[PDB]
Protein backbone atom coordinates (compact mmCIF):
# COMPACT_ATOMS: atom_id res chain seq x y z
CA UNK A 1 0.00 0.00 0.00
CA UNK A 2 2.31 2.92 1.65
CA UNK A 3 5.45 0.33 2.35
CA UNK A 4 5.47 -1.64 -0.26
CA UNK A 5 5.28 1.09 -2.76
CA UNK A 6 7.49 3.24 -0.91
CA UNK A 7 10.27 0.65 0.44
CA UNK A 8 10.81 -0.89 -3.41
CA UNK A 9 11.80 2.28 -5.30
CA UNK A 10 11.57 5.18 -2.84
CA UNK A 11 7.85 7.17 -3.29
CA UNK A 12 8.07 11.10 -5.05
CA UNK A 13 6.99 13.81 -3.02
CA UNK A 14 3.85 14.26 -5.08
CA UNK A 15 3.28 10.54 -3.71
CA UNK A 16 3.97 10.69 -0.55
CA UNK A 17 1.10 13.89 -0.31
CA UNK A 18 -1.61 11.22 -1.27
CA UNK A 19 -1.09 10.07 2.68
CA UNK A 20 -0.33 12.87 4.26
CA UNK A 21 -3.67 13.80 6.47
CA UNK B 1 11.15 -9.10 6.13
CA UNK B 2 12.94 -6.49 8.95
CA UNK B 3 13.15 -3.98 5.78
CA UNK B 4 9.86 -3.39 6.22
CA UNK B 5 10.18 -2.72 9.58
CA UNK B 6 13.26 -0.74 9.39
CA UNK B 7 12.43 1.51 6.25
CA UNK B 8 9.50 2.39 6.93
CA UNK B 9 11.33 4.13 9.91
CA UNK B 10 12.81 6.45 7.67
CA UNK B 11 9.18 6.77 5.41
CA UNK B 12 7.97 8.39 8.23
CA UNK B 13 10.33 11.01 8.29
CA UNK B 14 9.57 11.89 4.83
CA UNK B 15 6.28 12.06 5.49
CA UNK B 16 5.50 14.40 8.16
CA UNK B 17 8.39 16.68 6.81
CA UNK B 18 6.71 16.76 3.44
CA UNK B 19 3.44 17.07 5.55
CA UNK B 20 5.06 19.85 7.64
CA UNK B 21 2.60 20.52 10.24
CA UNK B 22 -0.02 18.79 8.87
CA UNK B 23 -0.39 14.82 9.90
CA UNK B 24 -0.75 11.75 8.25
CA UNK B 25 -1.80 7.79 8.42
CA UNK B 26 0.92 5.42 8.39
CA UNK B 27 -0.62 1.23 7.72
CA UNK B 28 2.41 -0.83 7.39
CA UNK B 29 -0.28 -4.01 7.98
CA UNK B 30 -0.12 -4.04 3.79
CA UNK C 1 10.11 24.63 18.24
CA UNK C 2 12.54 22.38 16.16
CA UNK C 3 12.34 19.75 19.10
CA UNK C 4 8.64 18.76 17.97
CA UNK C 5 9.17 18.24 14.47
CA UNK C 6 12.59 16.16 15.43
CA UNK C 7 11.67 14.15 18.26
CA UNK C 8 8.15 13.69 16.43
CA UNK C 9 10.38 11.68 14.56
CA UNK C 10 11.61 9.07 17.31
CA UNK C 11 7.77 8.60 18.55
CA UNK C 12 6.93 7.38 15.26
CA UNK C 13 9.60 5.01 15.61
CA UNK C 14 8.33 3.48 19.26
CA UNK C 15 4.88 3.71 17.65
CA UNK C 16 4.92 1.44 14.81
CA UNK C 17 7.45 -0.80 17.11
CA UNK C 18 4.76 -1.54 19.63
CA UNK C 19 2.18 -1.69 17.52
CA UNK C 20 3.88 -4.21 15.40
CA UNK C 21 2.40 -4.63 12.17
CA UNK C 22 -0.68 -2.85 13.10
CA UNK C 23 -0.42 1.13 12.01
CA UNK C 24 -0.95 4.12 13.86
CA UNK C 25 -2.17 7.92 12.66
CA UNK C 26 0.42 10.21 13.55
CA UNK C 27 -0.61 14.31 13.70
CA UNK C 28 1.83 16.94 14.68
CA UNK C 29 -0.78 19.87 14.32
CA UNK C 30 -1.84 19.74 17.62
CA UNK D 1 -2.30 15.66 21.99
CA UNK D 2 0.35 13.29 20.95
CA UNK D 3 3.36 14.81 20.25
CA UNK D 4 3.26 17.62 23.04
CA UNK D 5 2.50 14.28 25.40
CA UNK D 6 5.17 12.00 24.25
CA UNK D 7 7.76 14.67 23.82
CA UNK D 8 7.93 16.73 26.58
CA UNK D 9 8.07 13.32 29.46
CA UNK D 10 8.07 10.52 27.43
CA UNK D 11 4.83 8.52 26.84
CA UNK D 12 4.36 5.33 28.55
CA UNK D 13 3.87 1.91 26.24
CA UNK D 14 0.69 1.83 27.35
CA UNK D 15 -0.44 5.45 26.13
CA UNK D 16 1.27 4.72 23.05
CA UNK D 17 -1.20 1.97 22.26
CA UNK D 18 -4.35 4.62 22.56
CA UNK D 19 -2.82 5.92 18.99
CA UNK D 20 -2.33 2.62 17.43
CA UNK D 21 -4.65 1.77 14.94
CA UNK E 1 23.19 -14.25 19.14
CA UNK E 2 20.82 -10.81 19.05
CA UNK E 3 21.53 -8.60 16.08
CA UNK E 4 20.85 -11.79 13.89
CA UNK E 5 18.25 -12.81 16.22
CA UNK E 6 15.99 -9.22 15.78
CA UNK E 7 17.81 -8.30 12.21
CA UNK E 8 16.04 -11.22 10.30
CA UNK E 9 12.11 -11.24 11.40
CA UNK E 10 12.44 -8.69 13.91
CA UNK E 11 12.24 -9.77 17.61
CA UNK E 12 9.14 -9.30 19.61
CA UNK E 13 9.04 -7.19 23.02
CA UNK E 14 9.23 -9.78 24.99
CA UNK E 15 12.16 -10.93 23.29
CA UNK E 16 14.09 -7.74 23.71
CA UNK E 17 13.59 -7.61 27.20
CA UNK E 18 16.04 -10.93 27.90
CA UNK E 19 18.68 -8.28 26.37
CA UNK E 20 17.54 -5.58 28.96
CA UNK E 21 19.73 -4.50 31.69
CA UNK F 1 26.62 -7.24 5.31
CA UNK F 2 25.81 -3.45 6.07
CA UNK F 3 22.43 -4.38 7.09
CA UNK F 4 23.86 -5.17 10.51
CA UNK F 5 25.67 -2.44 11.33
CA UNK F 6 22.79 -0.29 9.61
CA UNK F 7 19.50 -2.18 11.02
CA UNK F 8 21.17 -2.77 14.40
CA UNK F 9 21.11 1.12 15.08
CA UNK F 10 17.41 0.81 14.91
CA UNK F 11 17.32 -2.66 17.24
CA UNK F 12 18.86 -0.10 19.89
CA UNK F 13 16.09 2.15 19.22
CA UNK F 14 13.66 -0.30 20.43
CA UNK F 15 15.52 -1.93 23.22
CA UNK F 16 16.31 1.38 25.18
CA UNK F 17 12.64 2.29 24.62
CA UNK F 18 11.23 -1.11 26.08
CA UNK F 19 13.56 -0.59 28.91
CA UNK F 20 12.43 2.64 29.48
CA UNK F 21 15.33 3.82 32.34
CA UNK F 22 17.26 0.50 32.53
CA UNK F 23 19.59 0.04 30.33
CA UNK F 24 21.08 -2.76 27.77
CA UNK F 25 24.18 -4.35 26.70
CA UNK F 26 24.37 -3.98 22.72
CA UNK F 27 27.13 -6.61 20.94
CA UNK F 28 26.75 -6.97 17.54
CA UNK F 29 29.88 -8.97 17.42
CA UNK F 30 27.94 -12.41 16.79
CA UNK G 1 14.10 14.89 29.74
CA UNK G 2 13.03 13.82 27.01
CA UNK G 3 16.65 14.79 25.55
CA UNK G 4 17.65 11.95 26.91
CA UNK G 5 15.82 9.42 26.10
CA UNK G 6 15.96 11.02 22.35
CA UNK G 7 19.59 11.89 22.28
CA UNK G 8 21.13 8.69 23.42
CA UNK G 9 19.47 7.52 20.37
CA UNK G 10 22.22 8.87 18.42
CA UNK G 11 25.38 8.16 20.98
CA UNK G 12 24.60 4.26 20.24
CA UNK G 13 25.04 4.98 16.52
CA UNK G 14 28.15 6.74 17.20
CA UNK G 15 29.01 3.99 20.01
CA UNK G 16 28.71 0.72 17.68
CA UNK G 17 29.54 3.03 14.57
CA UNK G 18 33.52 3.79 16.92
CA UNK G 19 33.32 0.60 18.40
CA UNK G 20 33.09 -1.31 14.50
CA UNK G 21 32.59 -4.68 15.61
CA UNK G 22 32.97 -4.60 19.31
CA UNK G 23 29.74 -4.44 21.15
CA UNK G 24 29.16 -1.74 24.29
CA UNK G 25 27.18 -1.16 26.72
CA UNK G 26 24.55 1.50 27.14
CA UNK G 27 23.06 2.28 30.39
CA UNK G 28 21.03 5.30 30.63
CA UNK G 29 19.98 4.71 34.07
CA UNK G 30 22.76 7.68 35.47
CA UNK H 1 25.11 23.07 21.77
CA UNK H 2 24.21 19.07 21.47
CA UNK H 3 21.47 20.10 19.58
CA UNK H 4 23.30 20.85 16.97
CA UNK H 5 25.38 17.81 16.38
CA UNK H 6 21.96 15.95 16.94
CA UNK H 7 19.58 17.52 15.07
CA UNK H 8 21.44 18.09 11.84
CA UNK H 9 21.78 14.57 11.86
CA UNK H 10 17.87 15.19 10.87
CA UNK H 11 18.62 18.00 8.31
CA UNK H 12 20.57 15.50 6.29
CA UNK H 13 17.55 13.50 5.78
CA UNK H 14 15.46 15.75 4.58
CA UNK H 15 18.14 17.32 2.61
CA UNK H 16 19.24 14.34 0.34
CA UNK H 17 15.56 13.77 0.19
CA UNK H 18 14.44 16.76 -0.99
CA UNK H 19 17.38 16.64 -3.75
CA UNK H 20 16.67 13.09 -4.08
CA UNK H 21 19.88 11.98 -6.26
CA UNK H 22 21.14 15.01 -6.23
CA UNK H 23 24.19 15.53 -3.40
CA UNK H 24 24.13 18.30 -0.72
CA UNK H 25 27.04 19.91 0.97
CA UNK H 26 26.66 19.46 4.65
CA UNK H 27 29.16 22.12 7.12
CA UNK H 28 28.24 22.43 10.56
CA UNK H 29 31.07 24.38 11.49
CA UNK H 30 29.00 27.84 11.05
CA UNK I 1 24.64 28.90 7.82
CA UNK I 2 22.34 25.95 7.02
CA UNK I 3 22.08 23.99 10.67
CA UNK I 4 21.26 27.17 13.11
CA UNK I 5 18.82 28.17 10.59
CA UNK I 6 17.20 25.06 9.87
CA UNK I 7 17.65 23.70 13.71
CA UNK I 8 16.00 26.85 15.07
CA UNK I 9 12.03 26.83 13.30
CA UNK I 10 12.64 24.46 10.38
CA UNK I 11 13.68 25.49 6.91
CA UNK I 12 11.08 25.04 4.27
CA UNK I 13 11.88 22.84 1.29
CA UNK I 14 12.06 26.08 -0.98
CA UNK I 15 14.88 27.49 1.28
CA UNK I 16 17.06 23.31 1.68
CA UNK I 17 17.46 23.46 -2.30
CA UNK I 18 19.74 26.16 -1.98
CA UNK I 19 21.84 23.99 -0.13
CA UNK I 20 21.51 21.53 -2.87
CA UNK I 21 24.52 19.91 -5.19
CA UNK J 1 17.34 0.43 -4.98
CA UNK J 2 15.96 1.81 -1.46
CA UNK J 3 18.63 0.75 0.65
CA UNK J 4 21.45 3.32 -1.01
CA UNK J 5 18.20 6.23 -0.34
CA UNK J 6 18.18 4.19 3.25
CA UNK J 7 21.55 3.28 4.21
CA UNK J 8 22.48 6.69 3.22
CA UNK J 9 20.81 8.76 6.16
CA UNK J 10 22.98 6.78 8.39
CA UNK J 11 26.19 7.38 6.40
CA UNK J 12 26.11 10.91 6.99
CA UNK J 13 25.47 10.10 10.66
CA UNK J 14 29.13 8.82 10.88
CA UNK J 15 30.30 10.83 8.48
CA UNK J 16 29.68 14.55 10.52
CA UNK J 17 30.46 12.42 13.85
CA UNK J 18 33.81 11.33 12.43
CA UNK J 19 34.20 15.34 11.12
CA UNK J 20 33.06 16.48 14.62
CA UNK J 21 32.57 20.22 13.20
CA UNK J 22 34.19 19.93 10.13
CA UNK J 23 31.30 19.57 7.06
CA UNK J 24 31.50 17.12 4.73
CA UNK J 25 29.87 16.80 0.74
CA UNK J 26 27.47 14.19 0.12
CA UNK J 27 26.59 13.30 -3.10
CA UNK J 28 24.80 10.01 -3.47
CA UNK J 29 24.26 10.80 -7.52
CA UNK J 30 27.30 8.42 -8.12
CA UNK K 1 27.40 8.22 33.29
CA UNK K 2 27.63 8.17 29.85
CA UNK K 3 24.26 9.81 28.71
CA UNK K 4 24.47 13.22 30.73
CA UNK K 5 28.32 13.33 29.73
CA UNK K 6 27.74 12.82 25.64
CA UNK K 7 24.42 14.72 25.74
CA UNK K 8 25.68 17.68 26.77
CA UNK K 9 28.71 18.56 24.85
CA UNK K 10 28.82 15.68 22.83
CA UNK K 11 31.89 13.36 23.93
CA UNK K 12 35.31 12.30 21.41
CA UNK K 13 36.02 9.38 20.14
CA UNK K 14 38.73 8.57 22.25
CA UNK K 15 36.01 9.41 25.69
CA UNK K 16 33.28 7.01 23.84
CA UNK K 17 35.99 3.91 23.61
CA UNK K 18 36.02 3.70 27.47
CA UNK K 19 32.37 2.65 26.87
CA UNK K 20 33.55 0.27 23.75
CA UNK K 21 33.28 -3.42 25.15
CA UNK L 1 31.58 7.09 -5.40
CA UNK L 2 31.30 6.81 -1.82
CA UNK L 3 27.87 5.37 -1.18
CA UNK L 4 28.43 2.34 -3.02
CA UNK L 5 31.64 2.54 -1.49
CA UNK L 6 30.51 2.60 2.25
CA UNK L 7 26.59 1.10 1.81
CA UNK L 8 28.35 -2.37 0.18
CA UNK L 9 31.23 -3.23 3.62
CA UNK L 10 31.04 -0.33 5.52
CA UNK L 11 33.95 2.28 5.08
CA UNK L 12 36.43 2.75 8.00
CA UNK L 13 37.07 5.69 9.90
CA UNK L 14 40.31 6.76 7.93
CA UNK L 15 37.96 5.97 4.69
CA UNK L 16 35.33 8.23 5.79
CA UNK L 17 38.04 11.13 6.35
CA UNK L 18 38.72 11.11 1.96
CA UNK L 19 35.12 12.50 2.40
CA UNK L 20 35.29 15.42 4.98
CA UNK L 21 35.17 19.05 3.96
Amino acid sequence: GIVEQCCTSICSLYQLENYCN
Amino acid sequence: FVNQHLCGSHLVEALYLVCGERGFFYTPKT
